[PDB]
RNA sequence: CGCGGGGUGGAGCAGCCUGGUAGCUCGUCGGGCUCAUAACCCGAAGGUCGUCGGUUCAAAUCCGGCCCCCGCAACCA
RNA sequence: AGGCAAGGAGGUAAAAAUGU
RNA sequence: CCGGGCACUCUAACGGGACUGCCCGCGAAAGCGGGAGGAAGGAGGGGACGACGUCUGGUCAGCAUGGCCCUUACGGCCUGGGCGACACACGUGCUACAAUGCCCACUACAAAGCGAUGCCACCCGGCAACGGGGAGCUAAUCGCAAAAAGGUGGGCCCAGUUCGGAUUGGGGUCUGCAACCCGACCCCAUGAAGCCGGAAUCGCUAGUAAUCGCGGAUCAGCCAUGCCGCGGUGAAUACG
RNA sequence: GUGGGAGAGGGUGGUGGAAUUCCCGGAGUAGCGGUGAAAUGCGCAGAUACCGGGAGGAACGCCGAUGGCGAAGGCAGCCACCUGGUCCACCCGUGACGCUGAGGCGCGAAAGCGUGGGGAGCAAACCGGAUUAGAUACCCGGGUAGUCCACGCCCUAAACGAUGCGCGCUAGGUCUCUGGGUCUCCUGGGGGCCGAAGCUAACGCGUUAAGCGCGCCGCCUGGGGAGUACGGCCGCAAGGCUGAAACUCAAAGGAAUUGACGGGGGCCCGCACAAGCGGUGGAGCAUGUGGUUUAAUUCGAAGCAACGCGAAGAACCUUAC
């Protein structure tokens, strides 16, 4: 993903963009450097595919800076799968139960996931079986996001905290 | 599984072809299979007399069938009539003028192919395979033959099983050409599946 | 006598238990506790809940079959 | 009716707020990797950001209305 | 100064489920 | 080209040559470091060759063979079709995405192999594939055949284009009884995707990879870019 | 008995520093800590790291051992007290007073529980973070009981030398610690190691025997069922002792041996990875395959070692459909 800097920049009449929502025209790629030189905010190419390329002025760096530390935050507070058969016993559904549980009290959503084999034609069946009995045990704590739909050798539930 | 053919390793050295003869590209293929055909007809009469060697040439349509073999009496005839015979019925076969020597073997136990016939006519009137093996392999060595190694293979005793029975004595370098390793091959042909009778002959160096 | 009363029905496989015994849903009726024919472990025929067997019946008690047909 | 917050690849959510520059997880499909399955990894597929507008050189973003979704009150009568 | 070795350090040896 | 020569290459039979043999150094030895001479040095390079067995590997579809099963058909013959079908996926290759290139024109060097109804010199007809005529060989003695990349000169000028060649239309050539399914080839038109490729991955230690052509076998013809083979240019880097 | 000796033997009372934390004081500022990486965590009210003191509680570095002690569990700062065991030397005193021990009584780690205290660290449970498909876990940040003491109770253990105690005999050597000697060597008592004979299923044991005996006690008669039920006793509870059967299986096992295997070790190797050049996957096409479709798409090949393979020549032939 290049946002391309300083001479990093090979197109001859880039469409100088300022930092913030002002432009400076359709200038060279000298021009361009001298302008991102005097604001010290660096040119970038932001946009190489629009009617000539798109250079915004301003710090690279900091900017991907930001960014990746705005993705680290968005990895964190999340989602639960828990992967249901159709060859599954009644102990092991408890416990399945027992885990969605626990990911509720936490505070995590709930992908409840089933795992189909062939015979998909009594596979639809029970996996609404199971994971509807299952939203109906956990319903203290659970407001369904998504319904039991099967989606061609998997099927989905989805369960939400009702409250944290 | 590996191990090649020993004589196929040789043949370019100490050893000599089962014929020698030339003919080019016109007629060469139908020379060979002419050859081919004289091997096989000797094979399913001669089978009595214990052949090695068919060694055919071609002195100019002067086919040469000499006979490496054990009985010699048995080729002749009784004076000397079933020798003509059969040359009789090899001319015929093949449209050319055509001779037939016999050049019997000094010592069968000597010859590798012989020993594995012998070998394969006792596994057919059901022996102890294992034994006739080990009682081939001493014959070998009073023979002289410095190394003798008898696979026979396939379902020993007429057994349920595929069994590869061995059993070897003395030195069998199947490796060096220089070794003239006799190969001799024979196929046990019995009532419950074919046995592979498989022999080897070390009999001299250089 | 060597009793050849048998019945060869067709059944698609409900259950999968223990030992390789399959309670097979059968179009004979029910589904009974039909178990592996031995040649099927020879060759290592893998059966799972839904395959359409043939299944060997002796009338003494249906309760119990046979796999007999490779799926 | 009164007020606040949000509507976004299939679902959950970032980004809006600070105009230009849309990300991750789950799911879809294909591959890889593995002796093989999951797991795994990769991709590939896939959103104009509820919508009609306007702003401005340019809107997920500034702004209005409708459409929804959440909640709080709705009093004297 | 090197020669070997004893001991003390500290760095490294990540993680990776199953069964025809 | 010829006489003429066996000198050189060569061709192909025989034989030498290298053996850690010589020297130094280390080492008890084996052997190891370096040198010398020597075309070659420590197995000179490369083959050919694959131990007991193993995976009940693979092949009863090459052949052989036990058993079972079929015998007016699970046998036989032909004609036509099918093996080439195609929403997809993978493997293996080629040709690419250019300017260390592409095109055109001239020019120069190979080896190894083949060739008798076989290869086809040369001559003309044709843009050409080829066609016709026709010498020659029975192959070191002629022919395939031009090797190509390369070298010189010209063009092209950074573009989806003189890159790239698929597809699609049309005319033909050849083989065969017959190329519609389903041949190759020529010529003209068409000129798609692709601007060096994601995770992963594979080859390769020297005349080796990379790239460049030629020969072949099967074969009427060829879907051969396969395989097998031969030479031309000719690298990198290995601390570990 | 007398003369000695060694020692973390036990209890009672004390003290001695390092260290930790916690408090105050100082100087000092931008992070510390943590990890395979990180995050939670603390820190600007100023942490951490550094010095000064003080408050505690707990444990005892080096010596320290392959060592010493006890009957075992166990036991280490040091000192004092009380106090066991034991070893030697003299062979002086007694004259078989001994050995063993069903029961019984006593001790009995650690955890646990009761009553009261104390509480620094560590730290089950627990609350967090990561790690992970999941994480009740390994890893980190806390954190309650508990660890510590008193008194009481619990009584189990790989309570191990997996070797009941007692004595007598049956090669040595070698190292050790501890006593006496006529002290480079003798002779006792302990602790180890190697090995004669012998034993053993072998491993191993081998004067500290699993050797040869004798003495007595404890227990065993296939594994699972099960140290469970059932009773009985004990206990404040947890549980403990005491201890079956029904059934079930043709095994449960030990010791070694050959291999194989190991995210066991050492030594090696190969284009195996690195070092490098060129690709493959992205494109089209050439092909072979899987799948799918067909009237049939003949049949096989299957990870390396099936996939330009049989096929080194499918228009008919070939050809098997
Ligand atoms: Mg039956
Ligand atoms: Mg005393
Ligand atoms: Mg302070
Ligand atoms: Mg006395
Ligand atoms: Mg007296
Ligand atoms: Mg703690
Ligand atoms: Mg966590
Ligand atoms: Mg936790
Ligand atoms: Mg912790
Ligand atoms: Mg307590
Ligand atoms: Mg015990
Ligand atoms: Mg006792
Ligand atoms: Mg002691
Ligand atoms: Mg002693
Ligand atoms: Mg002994
Ligand atoms: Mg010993
Ligand atoms: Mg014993
Ligand atoms: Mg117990
Ligand atoms: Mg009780």
């Amino acid at each position: 993903k290049e946002y391309l800097t300083n001479e990093r920049i090979r197109a001859k009449q880039v469409r100088v963009v300022g930092p913030d929502g002002k432009q400076l025209g359709i200038m060279d790629t000298r021009e361009a450097l001298r302008l991102a030189q005097e604001m010290d905010l660096d040119l970038v190419l932001v946009g190489p595919n629009a009617d000539p390329p798109v250079a915004r002025i301003m710090d690279y760096s900091k900017w991907r800076y930001e960014q990746q530390m705005a993705e680290k935050e968005a990895r964190k507070t999340e989602v639960k799968s828990i992967k249901f058969r159709v060859k599954i016993d009644e102990h092991d559904y408890q416990t399945k139960l027992g885990h969605i549980k626990r990911f509720l009290q936490e505070g995590h959503k709930v992908k409840v996931t089933i795992m189909f084999r062939g015979r998909e034609v009594a596979h639809p069946e029970l996996g609404e079986r199971i994971l509807n009995r299952v939203t109906e045990d956990l319903k203290d704590l659970a407001v369904v996001e998504m319904k039991p739909e099967m989606l061609g050798r998997d099927m989905n539930m989805l369960l939400a905290p009702v409250k944290v | 599984g590996n191990k090649i053919h020993p004589i196929g390793f040789r043949l370019g050295i100490t050893r000599d072809w089962e014929s020698r003869w030339y003919a080019g590209k016109k007629q060469y293929r139908h020379l060979l299979l002419e050859d081919q055909r004289i091997r096989g007809l000797l094979e399913k009469e001669l089978y009595s007399a214990g052949l090695a060697r068919v060694d055919i040439e071609r002195a100019a349509d002067n086919v040469a069938v000499t006979v490496h073999v054990a009985k010699p009496g048995v080729v002749i005839g009784r004076g000397g009539e079933r020798i003509r015979v059969l040359r009789e019925e090899l001319a015929k076969l093949t449209g050319k003028n055509v001779a037939l020597n016999v050049q019997e073997v000094q010592n069968p136990n000597l010859s590798a192919p012989l020993v594995a016939q012998r070998v394969a006519e006792q596994i057919e009137r059901r022996f102890a395979v294992r034994r006739a093996i080990k009682q081939a392999v001493q014959r070998v060595m009073e023979s002289g033959a410095k190394g003798a190694k008898v696979i026979v293979s396939g379902r020993i005793g007429g057994a349920e099983q595929a069994r590869t029975e061995w059993a070897a004595q003395g030195r069998v370098p199947l490796h060096t050409l220089r070794a003239n390793i006799d190969y001799g091959f024979a196929l046990a042909r019995t009532t419950y599946g074919v046995l592979g009778v498989k022999a080897y002959i070390f009999l001299g160096e250089v | 006598a060597k009793e050849k009363d048998t019945i060869r029905t067709e059944g698609v496989v409900t259950e999968a238990l223990p030992n390789a015994t399959f309670r097979v849903k059968l179009d004979s009726g029910p589904e009974i506790l039909a178990y592996i024919s031995g040649k099927m472990r020879m060759h290592y025929i893998r059966i799972l809940p839904g395959d359409r067997v043939v299944v060997e019946i002796t009338p003494y008690d249906p309760t119990r079959g046979r796999i007999v047909y490779r799926k």
